């Protein structure tokens, strides 16, 4: 079951990481029933000419 | 006689609760590996029922 919990947060900082402290709520969990082994986040590009 | 069901016979290793199996690979019993050809010791996971 794959289970995926979510948060924002409006910080405000320049770099690296905040401070501070939070909790995790869940948002949906989807049974699908299969394993994963390996994942890859993409990101966008700009296109101009 | 119905042939539209079949079931898997073998398999190397075990499975995980609540997941779906649709792996249709040569399976390798011993030695003499198969490489899709279907030689010695090598049978197919799928057969028929009766």
């Amino acid at each position: 079951y794959f289970k995926i919990y979510s948060k924002h947060t409006p910080i405000n900082l320049v770099r690296d990481l905040p401070q501070g402290f939070s909790a995790l709520e869940p948002l949906v969990d989807l049974p699908i029933g299969i394993n994963i082994t390996r994942f890859q986040t993409l990101l966008a590009l700009h296109r101009s000419y | 006689g119905n042939y539209n069901y079949l079931y898997r016979l073998f398999r190397k290793s075990n499975l995980k609760p609540f997941e779906r199996d649709i792996s249709t690979e040569i399976y390798q019993a011993g030695s003499t590996p198969c490489n899709g050809v279907e030689g010695f010791n090598c049978y197919f996971p799928l057969q028929s029922y009766g």
